[PDB]
RNA sequence: ACAAGUAGUCAGAGCCCGUUAAUGGGUGAUGGCGUGCCUUUUGUAGAAUGAACCGGCGAGUUACGAUUUGAUGCAAGGUUAA
RNA sequence: UAUUGGAGGUAGAGCACUGUUUGGACGAGGGGCCGGUUACCGAAUUCAGACAAACUCCGAAUGCCAAUUAAUUUAACUUGGGAGUCAGAACAUGGGUGAUAAGGUCCGUGUUCGAAAGGGAAACAGCCCAGACCACCAGCUAAGGUCCCAAAAUA
RNA sequence: AAUAGCUCACUAGUCGAGUGACACUGCGCCGAAAAUGUACCGGGGCUAAACAUAUUACCGAAGCUGUGGAUUGUCCUUUGGA
RNA sequence: CUGGGGCGGUCGCCUCCUAAAAGGUAACGGAGGCGCUCAAAGGUUCCCUCAGAAUGGUUGGAAAUCAUUCAUAGAGUGUAAAGGCAUAAGGGAGCUUGACUGCGAGACCUACAAGUCGAGCAGGGUCGAAAGACGGACUUAGUGAUCCGGUGGUUCCGCAUGGAAGGGCCAUCGCUCAACGGAUAAAAGCUACCCCGGGGAUAACAGGCUUAUCUCCCCCAAGAGUUCACAUCGACGGGGAGGUUUGGCACCUCGAUGUCGGCUCAUCGCAUCCUGGGGCUGUAGUCGGUCCCAAGGGUUGGGCUGUUCGCCCAUUAAAGCGGUA
RNA sequence: UCUGGUGACUAUAGCAAGGAGGUCACACCUGUUCCCAUGCCGAACACAGAAGUUAAGCUCCUUAGCGUCGAUGGUAGUCGAACUUACGUUCCGCUAGAGUAGAACGUUGCCAGGC
């Protein structure tokens, strides 16, 4: 239904594919965080780049 | 820097930049390149032509679709409807 | 078991040591068996040494089958000379095996006999190696 | 005057002083951190180069023409040169 | 990114082709001799084995091109004014070259340093973590750690 | 130099519980010699202060929060807060 | 250009692999070709299918030609290689000249200049009964801007006018620039008499990395040694340590790090030359050989060469091996 | 579904074998005078004819020898990650080739006569 999504770890040092998909993600900075639609689009995205970040059913 | 040891073998040509030039689904203009080749990787079909380079090239406007002709040979296609 | 008679390329690309055995793992034609379980190179030369002192031990009794034939030439640059002006000739032939590629073959022979001379094989041979008898079951 | 120091900073007792009065000035036992600056380089504490120290002097300006931007006249017209 | 559609022949496998190869069947040619016999030797034909950057009946992962299209983000292109750059480096990974040598050399693909301070690695451009607008004698953590040097478990 | 042959083929009995081999592993041992001074833990030192597998704390940055302050940008006008 | 120059090789085009399954991608990397050829080896219409193999035979060097069933093309395609090809793009045969003129929406490539592919539209054809196919060879190399000059067309320019000489445009030729984007499309060498500006961007010295070579150690144990692998010595092979040699790399030093021998002075390692302790032995003791522990000390004087080294003459208990720019 | 055209599909469609059948369609056949006919045959091609016969081509039916297709499970490889310097290890997706069970002696569109 609906996620709270968080940077965790930074993204300096990652190829710019995981840098791309966490601006499309629409997090800033490191520990910045939003709050998201539960949609496969957007599960692709995270699992894509869960290791930098992490979900909560919020 | 060594010496006399020398090689026979220095030399090559310039690639051509064959290959696909078009996807299925996108809409070519008619004349739009869709695989420049040699011999017949894949042949023409519907409003597809046959240049003399054995280059391959949309007869009209449509869509390009990819498809295969028998058990292994490929044939391209192109549709009007837009 | 020595060199190609004849090969097509005779400067070619060093093989890839890294993996394992496409095949050749089991004891076809002997009965017993002896596999490697590490990879290194094998030179056309420790091969002799090894079928050399395996069939005269065995005192021209029971049968051998090597299982590794040395493909692959590999090249060295004349001693001396800098870095460049082409590729080296070649100074010998190769077959890189892999962890679980059986080498050597025997049977018509004791089991312990064929033991020992597969142990003084193993010895003139640059990998770990295993005795191994032919599978079944 | 038992100490191992690119010489500062930061933390701080003790001892003297008192201002452009403000949460003040001088010195600093002892602790923490800390290999000048320029040039040139992939990279310099560099044992690469340059300067002993102070002071003065010491390097993208001007003429004409082209292009572009801003500005101002006024506009199917605008403008003079000798 | 999710979902469709597609080009291509790498990794891996495989021997159907070009070859490279180890054993075993099976009849036979020039020829041991008198066209000969038998050994063989050059292959034909099989059965079991294997090898390959310039072999492929096969064939991924991923990359790439595009969509009737979605969802999240915020760039993108055109024209004009001004440039600097053409000495790169190391790590990780796919390869050539060398000797499965080099802090070697030449490519591909990231990252970092260059142009990056801060914490860790004793010290230590390139490694790990992390990007410093300016205070504060506030708080939480990452990599690394918790007996003393030296903040934290002699858990 | 013929040979001198006891003991583990072999067990009653000295007497009475065990004893060959095999794999596949976890951790060590040997192989192991170099030049100023330990000098192949940063030092002390460590039989856990090593290693493995769990668990729970805490420290740790100029990262990220907290409070105050610049300076630009995009919004609301909350012409102020975001 | 160049793993420093020099010497050798190379320089533009096409094909293949390296190239990591789009495209692209480098090395003095691994392989080969091109500077043409075809008036049919072009266009079109209609026909036809191949190499080899045996069941084989007038020849039968074997297989020439001929025969017959299988032949996935194992053959041919003018040439290198790679993609293709029985729709045949392969092989005949008949007509033929499209190996057309004017162009081209659109795309590919790509810094530029160039290069590549084009449906279609006119003109006029050729082939075919017609539909239709044809702007060269199955595809991809067969080449070289620009200035200058020559030849043919066309004037539409041509200085007061007419005409011309000269130009322009359109064909086309002609350098030959192969160092193949071509410095005028005229041209080789020595400087130890050298000079200036630069560089550790780049060599000689040593420092650093590596350890191919080099010194030493080991492992397996055929074997020699009467017998006997293992007193001693150990082949074929295999694994290492060291950083003293010959090198490789080009990382500090060219606004200077004096380089070889000898002299003076040493200092440190031990893989020990003597001396001390031992295990051994194919050691009766003296003898020697081997291995282990050992670095405290000691470890000559001369002849010959600049020599280090090495040889030689006398001694000594020994006349050690290396690091230290 | 017979029968003949025609064409749609990756040979699940093919080859070999055995067996039927000629329902007037199909091939076989008689000949060269007739257009035509062949670098070289009435071979074919073309043509006039239909007296012979299903034998073969063709058609239909069987059979998996032969051909092709071919899972599941897995293994190799690898995207991303975390260790790591090992000819590596771990986790997570994706997931071959080979082989084994098996599918398979076709499905099918329009047309014309059939029944
Ligand atoms: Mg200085
Ligand atoms: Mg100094
Ligand atoms: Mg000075
Ligand atoms: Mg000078
Ligand atoms: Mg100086």
């Amino acid at each position: 239904a609906k996620l709270q999504i968080t940077l965790t770890r930074s993204v300096i040092g990652r190829p710019e594919t995981q840098r791309k998909t966490v601006e499309a993600l629409g997090l800033k900075k490191t520990n910045s965080s939003v709050v998201v639609e539960d949609n496969p689009a957007i599960r692709g995205q995270i699992n894509k780049v869960k290791h930098l970040v992490t979900v909560e059913e919020k | 820097k060594k010496g006399v040891s020398s090689t026979k073998n220095g030399r090559d040509s310039e690639s051509k930049r064959l290959g696909a030039k078009r996807a299925d689904g996108q809409f070519v203009t008619g004349g739009s390149i869709l695989y420049r080749q040699r011999g017949t990787k894949i042949y023409p079909g519907e409003n597809v032509g046959r240049g003399g380079d054995d280059t391959l090239f949309a007869k009209i406007d449509g869509v390009v679709k990819f498809e295969r002709k028998g058990r292994d040979k490929k044939q391209v296609s192109v549709y009007a409807v837009a | 078991m020595l060199l190609p008679k004849r090969v097509k390329y005779r400067r070619q690309h060093r093989p890839k040591t890294t993996g394992r055995s496409k095949g050749g793992n089991y004891v076809t034609f002997g009965e017993f068996g002896l596999q490697a379980t590490t990879t290194s190179w094998i030179t056309s030369r420790q091969i002799e040494s090894a079928r050399i002192a395996m069939t005269r031990y065995m005192k021209r009794g029971g049968k051998v089958w090597i299982k590794i034939f040395p493909h692959t030439p590999y090249t060295k640059k004349p001693l001396e000379v800098r870095m460049g002006a082409g590729k080296g000739a070649v100074e010998g032939w190769i077959a890189v095996v892999k962890p679980g590629r059986i080498l050597f073959e025997v049977a018509g022979v004791s089991e312990e006999v064929a033991r020992e001379a597969l142990r003084l094989a193993s010895h003139k041979l640059p990998v770990k190696t295993k005795f191994v008898k032919r599978e079944e079951l």
